[PDB]
């Protein structure tokens, strides 16, 4: 039952939005035409997959997702491309100006001329639910719409919908593909602004899935296509127990409880294996034991940090296809006497274990090899910290000039905005210290 | 004293009362269509104890399936006897309760609650006369705990003058599902404290280490602990169910077990359970290892025991070896409660065994498993660690100091007899 509605923001939030729900489709076998043959109630139901999928009486099954970007170019592409018969096409939503890689335009002046629109758009998802369970936002941290389109979203959605789950998945700055010199007063601004309004937050690096791309999938140069095929498995491993049954799944919802021990706290670390390329995955079967093991090194982590110089508070082991709870345990047993795994003195060390029966899937033409188990790891570590100390640092270079500030003001922001979000990032920072600390 | 209602609810309520309703009806007689197809008498002549009579000779648990969302019970409902429960005795919501104790006392089931007393009303008026309720429910969770400890509030406030009976799960980190359970748990304990005559304390640590260090089951699931669970709960409920002396009726056992209001929490125990004589069933009864709260009888004193042997067997060898224990380890039962150990034999045994034999015990020992549960509390709540789902359904903080203390009162007072 519990309907889920995604909202896909910007140019990295579409882009993603685009390769999760293609393989979306591929999971649920449902074609590009929106038909699925294997689902024999037409015209609706409350199937796992429908938490995700809405169904109309011709027996198409419709994304619950609205795409929303400022400029055009990159939601045209989705409205003429091979998923165009997928979505109606009011969920699919642009204009004619983009917010110029300037939270300021994506907050205040362009975002401000399509917001209403964009929230009685998602009314009309929301009005075909029954039971929702909350909504999950794509978006990137340095793009001008991503950052501040988002923020005012967030915003919004709070006040019309109350404290109904929002969830973020969103895509932290890498120099390797970064388009804009101001990404770090935007990944500040829309970190401070959005703080309050979301539930729990799963940054991407791209530096880290550009590293992975790169070493286990011996990609020359990743471009966006290869980061996302990658960040769409990711992401489909963690809303899979929302999207499918079974015995040993357990729902994100629970794995939440865990993750999230005071509000601001909110930001688990993700791990995922195996990443692996067809040539090297042939008569080569990564074993529960393996796949587990790789979930602790730090080369196969979403964000780049280092977990083995921070604290443990939780951690969730999401698995997926051919995976029994003995072999599980077998593997976590041996991870315990051998790893780096130091939890703070107030939380449980027991690991915190899913599994979803349903195989892995990939796309075609894609470069992961298709594996009959996978895993995810969701841990909350202090050691994600690291990587606001790394934005905040570039924050401070530029800021101390207030190079580029004029951008901002000129759009109507004013100087003690970034004072005031800088603080509250300055607050975080010092807020996972503080829970790393011994009790008293 | 006739009619018992019984009330599951959550995951773990309802999981484990659908094993005990397959266990009973098979004992009883009773098909998955409310048929009844035995061959003894003593099958049928307490049988209104447990179930209504319907039209064409069929007999229907009085039973009422309570929950958050519908996953459970649809599953219970597509079970082996999940046809013969009352199809208006499903009460279920549809937004679960999160883990959450708050979630089930407060908000969500609150929502719910009144319409679980309509069914609870019905059933108890076509009672020639009701004796009190059995709950089975966890502790650890939000809907079985904070919701079904709402029910046992606003039972007690409509009957209040009827016993109030519950099988309760008690959570485990090494069998845990989240990190908020010590909190769930000890904002239960204090409702149970109050407003239980008779808890059957059911430690999940204790049922997974019976079955991996006993019955050598290399990874036991829920299944295989709601195994061991319904058995012990067919065993305890015995003299409830067939013609006898002893604890016939849920008054007469609180009488006989509860010497002090609040001590009222038992640890129950099962024979046998292996990878069969007399002697032998009753030295692995009071084994500890054979009991289910996870605490060592040795570090406390007996209260009071019940002791309940099943299967054709010497009535004479029976009271030959409850009276060696007792001579034995007198030392373990308290000198001021003289003959504090009473014993009922039942002719008829359960499915697939000749004999087997039941313990229920008030041991001050039971304090083990409350002090347990308070450190883990305190450890999380010294750093107000995870409050903040609670908080968010309008608790405050004052209310886990009340249940903290509340909850070491318990423990301070089992100790006060344990030196008495
Ligand atoms: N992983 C990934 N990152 C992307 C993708 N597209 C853009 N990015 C990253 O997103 C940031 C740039 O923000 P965009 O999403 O392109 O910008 P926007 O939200 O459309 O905002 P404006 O164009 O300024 O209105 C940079 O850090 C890019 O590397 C993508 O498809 N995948
Ligand atoms: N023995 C047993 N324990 C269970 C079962 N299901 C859940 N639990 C335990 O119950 C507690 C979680 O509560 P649960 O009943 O699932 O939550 P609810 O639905 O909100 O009442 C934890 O301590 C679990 O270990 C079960 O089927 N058997
Ligand atoms: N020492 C504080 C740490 C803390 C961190 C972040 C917070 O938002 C709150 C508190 C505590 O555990 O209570
Ligand atoms: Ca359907
Ligand atoms: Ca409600
Ligand atoms: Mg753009
Ligand atoms: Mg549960």
């Amino acid at each position: 039952m519990r309907e889920c509605i995604s909202i896909h923001v910007g140019q990295a939030g579409v882009q993603i939005g685009n390769a999760c729900w293609e393989l979306y489709c591929l999971e649920h076998g449902i074609q590009p035409d929106g038909q699925m043959p294997s689902d024999k109630t037409i015209g609706g139901g409350d199937d796992s997959f429908n938490t995700f999928f809405s169904e109309t009486g011709a027996g198409k099954h419709v994304p619950r997702a609205v795409f929303v970007d400022l400029e055009p170019t990159v939601i045209d592409e989705v409205r003429t491309g091979t998923y165009r018969q997928l979505f109606h096409p009011e969920q699919l939503i642009t204009g004619k100006e983009d917010a110029a890689n300037n939270y300021a335009r994506g907050h205040y002046t362009i975002g401000k001329e399509i917001i209403d629109l964009v929230l009685d758009r998602i009314r009309k998802l929301a009005d075909q639910c029954t039971g929702l369970q909350g909504f999950l936002v794509f978006h990137s941290f340095g793009g001008g719409t991503g950052s501040g389109f988002t923020s005012l979203l967030m915003e919004r959605l709070s006040v019309d919908y109350g404290k109904k789950s929002k969830l973020e998945f969103s895509i932290y700055p890498a120099p390797q593909v970064s388009t804009a010199v101001v990404e770090p007063y935007n990944s500040i601004l829309t970190t401070h602004t959005t703080l309050e309004h979301s539930d729990c937050a799963f940054m991407v690096d791209n530096e880290a899935i550009y590293d992975i791309c790169r070493r286990n999938l011996d990609i020359e140069r990743p471009t966006y296509t290869n980061l996302n095929r990658l960040i769409s498995q990711i992401v489909s491993s963690i809303t899979a127990s929302l999207r499918f049954d079974g015995a040993l799944n357990v729902d994100l919802t629970e794995f939440q409880t865990n993750l999230v021990p005071y509000p601001r706290i909110h930001f688990p670390l993700a791990t995922y294996a195996p990443v692996i390329s067809a040539e090297k995955a042939y008569h080569e079967q990564l074993s529960v034991a393996e796949i587990t093991n790789a979930c602790f090194e730090p080369a196969n982590q979403m964000v780049k940090c280092d977990p083995r110089h921070g604290k443990y508070m939780a951690c969730c082991l999401l698995y997926r296809g051919d995976v029994v709870p003995k072999d599980v345990n077998a593997a976590i047993a041996t991870i315990k006497t051998k790893r780096s795994i130091q939890f703070v003195d107030w939380c449980p060390t027991g690991f915190k274990v899913g599994i979803n029966y349903q195989p892995p899937t990939v796309v075609p033409g894609g470069d992961l090899a298709k594996v009959q188990r996978a895993v995810c790891m969701l841990s909350n570590t202090t050691a994600i910290a690291e990587a606001w100390a790394r934005l905040d640092h570039k924050f401070d270079l530029m800021y101390a000039k207030r190079a580029f500030v004029h951008w901002y003001v000129g759009e109507g922001m004013e100087e003690g905005e970034f004072s005031e979000a800088r603080e509250d990032m300055a607050a975080l920072e010092k807020d996972y210290e503080e829970v790393g600390v011994d009790s008293v | 004293m006739r009619e018992i209602v019984h009330i599951q609810a959550g995951q773990c309520g309802n999981q484990i009362g659908a094993k005990f309703w397959e266990v009973i009806s098979d004992e009883h007689g009773i098909d998955p269509t409310g048929s009844y197809h035995g061959d003894s008498d003593l099958q049928l002549e307490r049988i209104n104890v447990y179930y209504n009579e319907a039209t064409g000779n069929k007999y229907v648990p009085r039973a009422i399936l309570v929950d958050l969302e519908p996953g459970t019970m649809d599953s219970v409902r597509s079970g082996p006897f999940g046809q013969i429960f009352r199809p208006d005795n499903f009460v279920f919501g549809q937004s679960g309760a999160g883990n959450n104790w708050a979630k089930g006392h407060y908000t969500e089931g609150a929502e719910l609650v009144d319409s679980v007393l309509d069914v609870v009303r019905k059933e108890s008026e076509s009672c020639d006369c009701l004796q009190g309720f059995q709950l089975t429910h966890s502790l650890g969770g939000g809907t079985g705990s904070g919701m079904g400890t709402l029910l046992i509030s606003k039972i007690r406030e409509e009957y209040p003058d009827r016993i109030m009976n519950t099988f309760s799960v008690m959570p485990s980190p090494k069998v845990s599902d989240t990190v908020v359970e010590p909190y769930n748990a000890t904002l239960s304990v204090h409702q149970l404290v109050e407003n239980t005559d008779e808890t059957y304390c059911i430690d999940n640590e204790a049922l997974y280490d019976i079955c991996f260090r006993t019955l050598k089951l290399t990874t036991p699931t829920y299944g295989d602990l709601n195994h061991l669970v319904s058995a012990t709960m067919s065993g305890v409920t015995t003299c409830l169910r067939f013609p006898g002396q002893l604890n016939a009726d849920l008054r007469k056992l609180a009488v006989n077990m509860v010497p002090f209001p609040r001590l009222h929490f038992f640890m129950p125990g099962f024979a046998p359970l292996t990878s069969l004589t007399v002697p032998e069933l009753t030295q692995q009864m009071f084994d500890s290892k054979n009991m289910m709260a996870a605490c060592d009888p040795r570090h406390g004193r007996y209260l009071t025991v019940a002791a309940i042997f099943r299967g054709r067997m010497s009535m004479k060898e029976v009271d030959e070896q409850m009276l060696n224990v007792q001579n034995k380890n007198s030392s373990y039962f308290v000198e001021w409660i003289p003959n504090n150990v009473k014993t009922a034999v039942c002719d008829i045994p359960p499915r697939g065994l000749k004999m087997s034999a039941t313990f229920i015990g008030n041991s001050t020992a039971i304090q083990e498993l409350f002090k347990r549960i308070s450190e883990q509390f305190t450890a999380m709540f010294r750093r107000k660690a995870f409050l903040h789902w609670y908080t968010g359904e309008g608790m405050d903080e004052m209310e886990f100091t009340e249940a903290e203390s509340n909850m070491n009162d318990l423990v301070s007072e089992y100790q006060q007899y344990q030196d008495a």
